[PDB]
């Protein structure tokens, strides 16, 4: 159950969402051949 | 209080509501107090205000803590474990 769906937060989850996406997308774009 | 869902506040707020309801049991008569003699109503209000003061105090503590925990969590998620 990592989803943590039956929970609510505004500032914590929004900022984590934004940061989570920004970092992962940058690492994908690095286009490593590994 | 529903913004936090902590029973600390939801349960005691019900106790406050009960104090209100206890007075509300005579609402039909309260509707006519001020017109003739406001002192009786002053008593009913003071009772509710004393409860309101207790609940307001708990609300302030709740808001203080809520901000405190929010601020620290939003910092932790920005800390790279490999550096800091």
């Amino acid at each position: 159950d990592p989803a943590r769906d039956p929970q609510y937060a505004e500032n914590e989850v929004d900022e984590m969402r934004i940061q989570k996406d920004l970092e992962l997308e940058q690492y994908k774009r690095s286009s490593s051949k590994s | 209080m529903i913004q936090s869902q902590r029973p600390m506040m939801l349960q005691s707020a019900l106790a406050f509501e009960q104090i209100i309801k206890n007075s509300k049991a005579g609402s039909g008569g309260k509707s006519q107090i001020t017109w003739d003699n406001p002192k009786e109503l002053e008593g009913y209000i003071q009772k509710l205000q004393n409860a309101a003061e207790r609940l307001a105090t708990e609300n302030r503590k709740l808001r203080k803590w809520h901000t405190t925990f929010c601020e620290k969590v939003v910092v932790l998620m920005n800390i790279d474990l490999l550096r800091q």
